[PDB]
């Protein structure tokens, strides 16, 4: 709806989607993903990758959370379940 | 001037001499027939595909399991 307990540039914004911010240590670029929190991680590494289009390195493809130092392999959970949002940059790399 | 031949790979038609994926009965350099997700090797005993796009399963999974 709208509400949701705010009001609507917040409380709606227009869908609720936030492009999660990406810096590419591989390339040292950052690039954003349009996405909601409902999006799986492997759902990530695809997009970013179709804006590529190359047989670069794809495999080498993988996202990693700083704020954790992680490796988000988690294509089960998403980003709202781990709690990730647009106030959180990935990055990627392998 | 040896012997040794192999298959030629449809679409390239070049002998496909060492290892061989084969289709609608046609061959395939088991490299221009590979998984879009790590571009080095596929197998179509293990060759899933999206949107067109071929991936290994453990590759294709990875993205919409
Ligand atoms: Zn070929
Ligand atoms: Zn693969």
């Amino acid at each position: 709806m709208a509400l949701d307990g705010i009001r609507m540039p917040d409380g709606c914004y227009a869908d609720g989607t936030w492009e999660l911010s990406v810096h590419v240590t591989d390339l040292n670029r950052d690039v954003t993903l349009r996405v909601t929190g409902e999006v799986h991680i492997g759902g990530v590494m695809l997009k970013l990758v179709e804006k590529l289009d190359v047989k670069k390195d794809w495999s080498d493809h993988a996202l990693w959370w700083e704020k954790k130092r992680t490796w988000l392999l988690k294509t089960h959970w998403t980003l709202d379940k781990y709690g990730i949002q647009a106030d959180a940059k990935l990055q990627f790399t392998p | 001037y040896h012997e040794r031949r192999g298959s030629l790979c449809s679409g390239c038609q070049k002998p496909i001499t060492g290892r061989c994926i084969t289709a609608m009965a046609k061959k395939f350099h088991p490299e221009h027939f590979v998984c879009a997700f790590c571009l080095k090797q596929l197998n179509k005993g293990t060759f899933k595909e999206q949107n067109d796009k071929p991936y290994c399963q453990n590759c294709f999974l990875k993205l919409f399991c």
